[PDB]
C-alpha cells in the first residue's frame, strides 16, 4: 500500500492575467494624475 | 605510426574554440526565452 | 599591553590546539598563525571506552576517509565527538553538491538530491534538544559552539539567513577566539543597514561566557579580534565607519610582523584605488613571507592595472615554482593570459581554480569579464550570476550583468541590477 | 582578503592529492544500472524473462498466455 | 653535460638555440648573416620522420649521397664548438651567449616568440614585395626555416603555462651546466657580450624599483644555497624532441655498424629513459640489440628482439607480424 | 476535501477542513509532501481569501523547510505584487526562473514586476 | 591471566602509538594504530612532550600549516629551530612538498621507473646527518627519544628512493629498536625486500642481534615473543612474497584470539584463502568484512575480482553502484566497476576504467593484465601485445603478464612466436597442469 502526492493546486493563467491587467491599471492612471 | 606531437596538436586546436562555442544552443538567460544561437541568424538576416 | 598581551598568548594557544584537534584546519590556521606575529594545557571530557573512538575517528578523517568515519561513530552520546560525525557526513555530502547548471561552466563536460542535509539538521535539533545541558546560564564548554557552529551553517545552506545569525551568535557567546565561525558571519550581512543593528545587537544585547574564556576577555571592548570583526566589515563594505581607525591603530602594536593585518591594511589601497602606495604594500609582504600564497591574486590584480607584464610574469613564474595547485596560483596565472590579450586560454586556469574551492574571492566576476571580450554574451552573463548567490556584495558582479545587458537591445533587466549595485557602492562615479 | 581561512565547505585540503582536480570529471558519470541496459522493446523483454524464469513448470503453465483485464474478470489460456 | 634524458612534446632547450641565431641573422641590424652550413647541421636532425627497420633492410635510403656532420647534441658547450671554430665565429659564438644572458625571465622568452610570428614569419611570398618597408628579413612558411619556425611556434601555443615554466627551469639549468666549464672560464668578460646584451635589454620600463625586486623574484627561486634551497621536483638535465632522438640514434648505429661523435655522451643519456619514452621510441631497444651482437650474448640478443618487435607492431596500423620472424 | 472544496469555490469549508488536518498532524509528518502540501494549499486558500498576511508567513516557513521549489517562490512573488514589495519579490521570481526553465505566468509577472521598476521612482 | 595482562598493556601502548604519530602529521602508521586498537578484544588523556613554551608556539604554526597543503610555508617558518622533534617537522615537510610536487609534475607518464633497472633530495639527506651529529644522543643509548626513533624513519625512506638499499634497512631497524609499533616504517622495510632468501637473512636478525629500548616501550612488550609487529611481520612478509612460512601458524591464531574485531586482519585472513584458489570460503570471509565494515576500499578488490569470477552479474551490479556510490578516487574503486562493465561485454567502455584506475595509483600492476585482455574481446591484437607486455617491464616476475601476452600471439597463427612467451612463464609457476 502506498500513497501518491496528495492534490496541490498553484496559481493559474485567469488569475494571474487579471493581476496583470489591473497592474496595469494602477500603473496607467497614476501617470494621468502627475 | 601515430606522431603523438600531431595528436595532441589537433586536441588542442579542437578544444580552442570549445570554450568559445560554449554559450551555443541549450544556454537561455531569464528573461529572454530565445538562446543567443538565433540572435546571430536574426542578425544575418536584418542587414541581408 | 602589560599582561593584556600575556593573557593572548596563553588562550590563543588553546585556541591553536582544540581546533586542529576536532579538524577544524581553517580556524587553526589563522590562530597558530597568529602566535608567530605575536611578540600544553590539555583538557577534555571523554572516556576511556570512549577516548578510543576520537582516535579512530580523527586519524579515518585524516586519511581522508570521510564516509566510513559516520559509520563507526553511529551511535555516540558525548556531547561533541558527534560533532566531528556530522562535520564528516555534511562534507561527504557537499562534494557530490553541485548544482547542474554550473556544473556545465565549472567543468564544461557539458552532459537524495538534498535531503541529506535535512536530515542532518534535524539530528543536530533532535540532539540539542535530548541533551543534558542547553546554551543557557553559564553551562556548555567549547564542544557546544561547535555544535552550534555547524548547526549555523547548515542553516545557511538553505538560505535561513534569519536564522543563520542567531546559531552563530549564539555559539560565540558560548566560546569565542574561533575565526572560522565569524568568517561565515560575513556572508550572513548582504545589506549595510543591518551591520549597525548587528553592531548595537554586540554592544549592548550580546554577553560572553566567561567561564570558558580568560580575563580580560569577556568584556567586548577589551577582546582583540572583535577588532578583526570590526576590520572585515568595513572592508567588505565601506558604509559608515566606528572607531574604525582608532581601533586599527591598536590592533597595529599588538601582532607585530603579521602577515595577514599587513595584507589587509594593504588591500585597504586596492579599495582606495592608491595602487602606487598598494604595491609598496604589497611588496614587503612578499619578502617577509615568500611562502605565503593566501590573498596575492589581488597583488596580481593591481599589476594587471599598471600593465607591468614584466613584472606580473616573473610573479607568475615565481608563484607557480612552489606550488600549481591552490586557488590563488591558477587565479593569478589566468590573470596573467588576460595580459597577453588571450582571454580564450584564461577561462580554462579560471576554471581550475574555481574547482578547488568553488567558493572563491571575486574569481568567478574575473570569468565573466573573458568571455565579454569574446563576445560570448551569453557564457558571462550567467556566469555573473553565480558570483551573485554565493557572495551578493560584490559590486563587480551586479554591474557585469547591467552592463552586459546594456548590449543586450533590451535595457529594462538592466535598472534593476545598477540599482542593487548603486547601494553597495554608491561612491563610484561611473554607476 | 580571507579565502582559505573559512572551512564550511569542500574545498582543496579535505581531498587527499590537491591534484585530483585535472580529472574532476568522473564525478560526473551515470553509472549503467544492472540488468536490462546490458542489451544495448528488447530490453524489458529480456528483463522480463529473467525474472520469468523463477517458476514451477505448472506454475509457468499457469502464467504462459495469463491476462488480467481491469475490473478483474481474469481469461486463462 | 651529463644529465637526466626524457622526450619532451615541447620547446627544448636546443630549440630555443636555433631560435636565437635566426633572430639575429634575420634581424640584419648587427649586419651578422649565420653561416647557411650552421643552419644545415642544426634544424635538419629535428627534422621529422626518417624510419628504420631493424634487419630484412640496410640503408636502402637511410644513407646521404654528401657525408654529413653528425647531429648535435643538445648541450651549449656543443653548440658553442660549432660556431667558435671559425675566426670571426667568436663574434657568432658572442651573439648567441649574449641573448642567452639577455634572456632573464619567461617574458623575456615571449617577447621573442611573439616577436618572430608578428613581424617574421609570413604566410606567403606574395606579400614579401609589399613588405618592402620592413628593417628585419621576412620568412616563407614553405621554406627550409619557415616550416621549422612554424613547428616551433606550434609548440609553443600548444601547452597551458603548465609547459612555459618547464622551458625557463630546465634552461637556467642548462645555461648553468655551460657555467662550470672551462670553455666559459675562457668566455668570462667579452666586453661584446655587453654591447649585444644592452642591445636588447633597453626599453626595461622600469630600472630604480621594479628592479630591485624583480632580482629577489629570480634569486629567491634560483639556488642561492644561503638557506635551503626551496624544494621542487627533480627536473630533467637535457631535453629532446623524439624526431632529434631518431636522427642521433640512427646515425650511431650507422657509424657503429661501418667532425667527431661522443659515444659516451649519446650511450650515457640513453639510459637514462623514463622507460616510458622507450614506448615511444621503440628504437631504444634494438640500440641495445646492435651492442648485444657485439659482445655475442644470446639471451641478451633476444630479449632485445622480442622487446623491440612488441611495442613497433602496436604503434603501426599495418601488420608487421609478418616481419617479426624473419 | 478541502483540495476539493475550494475547486468548488467555496474557500471556507476547504480552509475548515484543511486546518483541521493540520491539526491533526501538527506532530508528525514533519516532511515528505505531507506537511508541505497542506500548508501550500492552506496559504493559496488564504491568497485566495485576499488574506494575505497569515498567508506570507506560511509560504515563508513553508519556503524555509523546502527551499527548491518553483511554485512557493512564485507564489510568494504574487502574494508581494498584490502588496508593494517589489525589491522583495523579483528576487524571488528571479530564483523561481532559475529553479525551473519556462514558468510563463512566472514570466509574465516578473515582466509587469519590470514595467512597475521603471514607473516608480523610489529614492 | 597473563593474555588479559598482556590485554591491558596493548590498550596504553596503542593509545600512545596513534597518539603522537597522529600528533606528528603522518598518517601512514596512525591510521592504522587506531583501527588495530579498535578490533582489539574486549576486556585520562596521556601526553607528554619536552617543548618550551617558546618553542611550542612554534609547533602549532607548523603543524596546522601542514595539514594546510603549505608545505613549503611551514618549512620557512620552521627553520631555525633546533629542537629534534621539529627538525623531524621541518624536513618531512620538505620531503611531502617533494613528492606532492612530483606527482604534480607526471600525470601523463603512466609507468614509473628507470631504463637501466636526487640533487634535490640530496640536500634534505645532508640535513639529517647534519642535524644527527650534531646531536648528543646519536642513538644506541637508553635514553633514546621517540623523535630521534621517528627521525630515522625519515632518514630509511629518503634513502631508498635513491635506491642506496642496504642502508635504509640498517636506518629502520634502528628506528623500529629505539620505537616499535609504526605501521608506517614497516611497509616501506616490507618493499625493499625482494626474495624469500632475504626475508629469512632479515627474520634471523630480527631474533638473535635485535632487541627494543626497554625505557622508551612500556614494559611486558618489549620481549619480542610477546611483541605484536614482530607477529603482525610474519602474517605479511611471508605470504605478500608467497615464501615459505615457519613461525606464521602459532601467531597466526595468536592474532586472532587478540584481535577478534580487527577489520584488516579478516581480510587479510580472506586474502590467504584467496590466495589458495579457495573462492567459496573467502567470499564468506568477505562477507562479513561488507557487512561489519561497509566502507573500506583497501581490500574489495579481491572481492570484485572474486565475483567476477563467481558470475552473478546481479550481484556485481549491486557492488558496482554502491562502491561508486562512496568516491570515484581510490585504485580499487575504478577497477571494481571496470570488472561489472567487462561482465557486460562493453569493453570499450570498461577498458577506459581500468586505465583510470591505475592512473590513480600507478603500483596497482595487476590492472595491466586486464588492460590487455579487454584488448583481445575488442579484436585489436595489436593494441593488445604492448599492454601485456608494460606489465612485465614494471616487474619481470609477473606469470599472469606473460602468460596472457603468450596467448594474444597464439590467437594469431604465431603458434612459434608465442614459444619463447610460453616458455618463459613456464618458470614462474611449473606447476600448473594448464601451461
Amino acid at each position: 500500500m502506498i500513497r501518491r502526492a496528495p492534490t496541490t493546486l498553484q496559481l493559474s493563467h485567469d488569475d494571474v492575467t487579471s493581476l496583470i491587467d489591473d497592474l496595469n491599471e494602477q500603473k496607467l492612471k497614476q501617470q494621468l494624475n502627475i | 605510426k601515430l606522431d603523438e606531437f600531431l595528436m595532441l596538436s589537433e586536441q588542442y586546436k579542437s578544444r580552442l574554440p570549445k570554450i568559445r562555442k560554449l554559450g551555443w544552443n541549450r544556454f537561455k538567460p531569464i528573461g529572454i526565452n530565445k538562446t543567443m544561437y538565433e540572435l546571430e541568424m536574426l542578425r544575418s538576416r536584418a542587414r541581408a | 599591553q602589560d599582561k593584556i598581551i600575556h593573557d593572548i598568548r596563553i588562550q590563543l594557544r588553546k585556541a591553536a590546539t582544540e581546533l586542529s584537534r576536532w579538524k577544524l584546519y581553517g580556524s587553526s590556521k589563522w590562530a597558530a598563525e597568529a602566535l608567530a606575529g605575536l611578540a600544553p594545557q590539555n583538557g577534555f571530557g571523554l572516556s576511556e571506552t570512549e577516548y578510543d573512538l576520537y582516535l579512530l575517528g580523527s586519524t579515518l578523517f585524516d586519511a581522508k576517509e570521510f564516509d566510513r568515519c559516520v559509520f563507526f561513530l553511529k551511535d555516540v552520546t558525548n556531547p561533541y565527538l558527534k560533532f566531528l560525525k556530522l562535520y564528516s557526513k555534511f562534507l561527504s555530502w557537499d562534494k557530490k553538491s553541485q548544482e547542474s547548471m554550473e556544473n556545465i561552466l565549472t567543468t564544461g563536460k557539458f552532459t537524495e538530491s538534498q535531503s541529506n542535509i535535512s536530515s542532518i539538521l534535524k539530528e543536530i535539533n533532535t540532539f540539542l534538544e535530548s541533551y543534558e545541558i542547553k546554551i543557557d546560564d553559564d553551562e556548555a564548554d567549547l564542544g557546544l559552539a561547535l555544535l552550534y557552529y555547524l548547526r549555523g551553517v547548515i542553516l545557511k545552506q538553505e538560505k535561513n539567513i534569519s536564522k543563520a545569525m542567531s546559531s552563530f551568535l549564539k555559539s560565540l557567546s558560548c566560546y569565542s577566539f574561533n575565526w572560522s565561525c565569524w568568517l561565515e558571519l560575513m556572508d550572513c550581512l548582504q545589506k549595510v543597514d543591518d551591520a549597525l543593528l548587528l553592531n548595537n545587537y554586540l554592544y549592548q544585547n550580546f554577553q560572553f561566557k566567561f567561564s570558558e574564556n580568560l580575563g580580560s576577555q569577556r568584556t567586548i571592548e577589551f577582546n582583540i579580534m572583535i577588532k578583526f570583526f570590526k576590520l572585515k566589515v568595513f572592508e567588505e563594505l565601506n558604509g559608515q565607519l566606528e572607531d574604525y581607525f582608532e581601533d586599527l591603530e591598536f590592533l597595529l602594536q599588538v601582532f607585530p610582523n603579521f602577515t595577514f593585518l599587513k595584507a589587509y591594511n594593504a588591500t585597504i589601497s586596492y579599495n582606495n584605488l592608491d595602487y602606487v602606495t598598494a604595491e609598496s604594500r604589497f611588496d614587503d609582504i612578499v619578502k617577509q613571507d615568500p611562502y605565503r600564497l593566501n590573498d596575492l591574486e589581488t597583488y596580481s590584480n593591481i599589476l594587471y592595472v599598471m600593465q607591468k607584464n614584466s613584472k606580473l610574469a616573473y610573479l607568475a613564474q615565481f608563484v607557480s615554482q612552489i606550488d600549481r595547485f591552490r586557488p590563488e596560483t591558477c587565479c593569478i596565472i589566468a590573470n596573467y593570459y588576460s595580459a597577453r590579450q588571450e582571454h580564450e586560454k584564461s577561462i580554462m586556469y579560471f576554471r581550475r581554480a574555481l574547482t578547488l574551492d568553488k567558493k572563491t574571492t571575486n574569481a568567478w566576476t574575473l570569468m565573466g569579464h573573458e568571455f565579454v571580450e569574446l563576445s560570448n554574451s551569453h557564457a558571462a552573463i550567467e556566469c555573473y550570476r553565480r558570483a551573485v548567490d554565493i557572495c551578493p556584495r560584490d559590486f563587480k558582479a551586479w554591474f557585469g550583468l547591467g552592463q552586459a545587458y546594456a548590449l543586450l537591445d533590451m535595457h529594462l533587466y538592466s535598472l534593476y541590477y545598477f540599482q542593487k549595485a548603486c547601494t553597495l557602492k554608491p561612491w563610484d562615479r561611473r554607476i | 582578503s580571507s579565502s582559505s581561512y573559512r572551512d564550511s565547505y569542500f574545498q582543496y585540503r579535505h581531498l587527499p592529492a590537491p591534484h585530483h582536480i585535472l580529472y574532476a570529471e568522473w564525478n560526473q558519470d551515470i553509472l549503467a544500472l544492472p540488468d536490462e541496459v546490458a542489451n544495448i522493446m528488447t530490453s524489458e523483454q529480456n528483463s522480463n524473462r529473467y525474472w520469468n524464469s523463477f517458476h514451477d513448470e505448472d506454475d509457468w503453465n499457469l502464467f504462459n498466455g495469463m491476462e488480467l483485464e481491469s475490473n478483474g474478470v481474469v481469461t486463462f489460456a | 653535460k651529463y644529465g637526466p634524458l626524457g622526450i619532451t612534446n615541447f620547446i627544448t632547450p636546443y630549440d630555443l638555440c636555433i631560435l636565437i641565431l635566426i633572430h639575429a641573422h634575420c634581424s640584419q641590424d648587427n649586419g651578422i648573416s649565420v653561416p647557411t652550413a650552421v643552419f644545415l647541421r642544426l634544424i635538419s636532425p629535428t627534422r621529422p620522420s626518417l624510419e628504420w627497420n631493424p634487419l630484412l633492410k640496410d640503408n636502402s635510403n637511410l644513407r646521404s649521397s654528401s657525408i654529413v656532420p653528425p647531429p648535435v647534441l643538445p648541450i651549449l658547450d656543443n653548440i658553442i664548438r660549432i660556431l667558435l671554430d671559425d675566426k670571426d665565429g667568436n663574434k657568432i659564438a658572442l651573439t648567441l651567449m649574449g641573448y642567452l644572458e639577455a634572456i632573464n625571465g619567461l617574458d623575456s622568452i615571449n617577447r621573442l616568440m611573439m616577436d618572430l610570428e608578428k613581424n617574421c614569419l609570413v604566410n606567403n611570398y606574395r606579400s614579401m614585395k609589399m613588405r618592402t618597408t620592413s628593417t628585419r628579413r621576412q620568412m616563407t612558411r614553405a621554406s627550409f626555416l619557415g616550416t621549422f619556425l612554424s613547428t616551433c611556434i606550434r609548440k609553443y601555443q600548444i601547452g597551458d603555462f603548465e609547459m612555459r615554466e618547464t622551458i625557463w627551469i630546465n634552461l637556467q639549468n642548462f645555461k648553468t651546466v655551460f657555467k662550470h666549464t672551462p670553455l666559459w672560464l675562457r668566455f668570462k668578460d667579452n666586453v661584446h657580450i655587453q654591447k649585444v646584451k644592452n642591445c636588447l635589454l633597453a626599453n626595461d620600463e622600469i630600472s630604480v624599483e621594479d628592479q630591485q625586486m624583480v632580482e629577489f623574484f629570480q634569486h629567491f627561486n634560483n639556488g642561492n644555497d644561503a638557506d635551503s634551497k626551496t624544494m621542487n621536483e627533480e627536473n630533467y638535465g637535457t631535453l629532446i624532441s623524439i624526431q632529434h632522438l631518431q636522427s642521433i640514434v640512427n646515425r650511431q648505429i650507422v657509424n657503429w655498424l661501418d667532425y667527431e661523435e661522443q659515444s659516451g655522451l649519446v650511450f650515457d643519456l640513453l639510459d637514462t629513459l623514463s622507460l616510458n619514452d622507450a614506448t615511444k621510441f621503440p628504437l631504444i631497444f634494438i640500440l641495445k640489440y646492435l651492442e648485444a651482437i657485439k659482445e655475442n650474448s644470446y639471451q641478451t640478443a633476444l630479449d632485445s628482439l622480442h622487446n623491440y618487435f612488441d611495442y613497433k607492431s602496436t604503434g603501426n596500423s599495418q601488420n608487421y607480424f609478418h616481419i617479426s620472424l624473419l | 476535501m478541502g483540495v476539493m472544496y475550494f475547486k468548488k469555490n467555496e474557500f471556507v469549508k476547504a480552509k475548515k477542513y484543511l486546518k483541521k488536518a493540520l491539526e491533526v498532524v501538527k506532530d508528525l509528518d514533519p516532511s515528505s509532501r505531507t506537511t508541505i502540501s497542506i500548508q501550500l494549499n492552506l496559504g493559496h486558500t488564504y491568497r485566495k481569501l485576499n488574506e494575505n498576511e497569515i498567508a506570507i508567513k506560511c509560504f515563508r516557513c513553508v519556503l524555509e523547510k523546502n527551499d527548491k521549489n518553483s511554485e512557493i517562490h512564485c507564489s510568494l512573488g504574487y502574494l508581494y505584487l498584490k502588496t508593494k514589495k517589489l525589491q522583495k519579490a523579483i528576487d524571488h521570481l528571479h530564483k523561481s526562473l532559475y529553479l525551473k526553465p519556462n514558468n510563463s505566468s512566472a514570466t509574465a509577472l516578473l515582466k509587469n514586476a519590470l514595467e512597475l521598476n521603471v514607473t516608480l521612482s523610489l529614492d | 591471566d597473563s593474555q588479559d595482562k598482556i590485554i591491558h598493556d596493548i590498550r596504553i601502548q596503542l593509545r600512545k602509538a596513534a597518539t603522537e604519530l597522529s600528533r606528528w602529521k603522518l598518517y601512514g602508521s596512525s591510521k592504522w594504530a587506531a583501527e588495530a586498537l579498535a578490533g582489539l578484544a574486549e576486556a585520562i588523556p596521556q601526553n607528554g612532550f619536552g617543548l618550551s613554551e617558546t618553542e611550542y608556539d612554534l609547533y602549532l604554526l607548523g603543524s596546522t600549516l601542514f595539514d594546510a597543503k603549505e608545505f613549503d610555508r611551514c618549512v620557512f617558518f620552521l627553520k631555525d629551530v633546533t629542537n629534534p622533534y621539529l627538525k623531524f617537522l621541518k624536513l618531512y615537510s620538505k620531503f611531502l612538498s617533494w613528492d606532492k610536487k612530483s606527482q604534480e609534475s607526471m600525470e601523463n607518464i603512466l609507468t614509473t621507473g628507470k631504463f637501466t633497472d636526487q640533487s634535490n633530495i640530496s640536500s634534505i639527506l645532508k640535513e639529517i646527518n647534519t642535524f644527527l651529529e650534531s646531536y648528543e644522543i646519536k642513538i644506541d643509548d637508553d635514553e633514546a627519544d621517540l623523535g630521534l626513533a621517528l627521525l630515522y624513519y625519515l632518514r630509511g625512506v629518503i634513502l631508498k628512493q635513491e635506491k642506496n638499499i642496504s642502508k635504509a634497512m640498517s636506518s629502520f631497524l634502528k628506528s623500529l629498536s629505539c620505537y616499535s609499533f609504526n605501521w608506517s616504517c614497516w611497509l616501506e622495510l616490507m618493499d625493499c625486500l625482494q626474495k624469500v632468501d632475504d626475508a629469512l637473512l632479515l627474520n634471523n636478525y630480527l631474533y638473535q642481534n635485535f632487541q627494543f629500548k626497554f625505557s622508551e616501550n612500556l614494559g611486558s612488550q618489549r620481549t619480542i615473543e610477546f611483541n605484536i609487529m614482530i607477529k603482525f611481520f610474519k602474517l605479511k612478509v611471508f605470504e605478500e612474497l608467497n615464501g615459505q612460512l615457519e613461525d606464521y601458524f602459532e601467531d597466526l591464531e595468536f592474532l586472532l584470539q587478540v584481535f577478534p574485531n580487527f577489520t584488516f586482519l579478516k581480510a587479510y585472513n580472506a586474502t590467504i584463502s584467496y590466495n589458495n584458489l579457495d573462492y567459496v570460503t573467502a567470499e564468506s570471509r568477505f562477507d562479513d568484512i561488507v557487512k561489519q565494515d561497509p566502507y573500506r576500499l583497501n581490500d574489495l578488490e579481491t572481492y570484485s575480482n572474486i565475483l567476477y569470477v563467481m558470475q552473478k552479474n546481479s550481484k556485481l551490479a549491486y557492488l558496482a553502484q554502491f562502491v561508486s556510490q562512496i568516491d570515484r578516487f581510490r585504485p580499487e574503486t575504478c577497477c571494481i566497476i571496470a570488472n561489472y562493465y567487462s561482465a557486460r561485454q562493453e569493453h570499450e567502455k570498461s577498458i577506459m576504467y581500468f586505465r583510470r584506475a591505475l592512473t590513480l595509483d600507478k603500483k596497482t600492476t595487476n590492472a595491466w593484465t586486464l588492460m590487455g585482455h579487454e584488448f583481445v574481446e575488442l579484436s585489436n591484437s595489436h593494441a593488445a601485445i604492448e599492454c601485456y607486455r608494460r606489465a612485465v617491464d614494471i616487474c619481470p616476475r609477473d606469470f599472469k603478464a606473460w602468460f596472457g601476452l603468450g596467448q594474444a600471439y597464439a590467437l594469431l597463427d604465431m603458434h612459434l612466436y608465442s614459444l619463447y612467451y610460453f616458455q618463459k612463464a613456464c618458470t614462474l609457476k611449473p606447476w600448473d597442469r594448464r601451461i
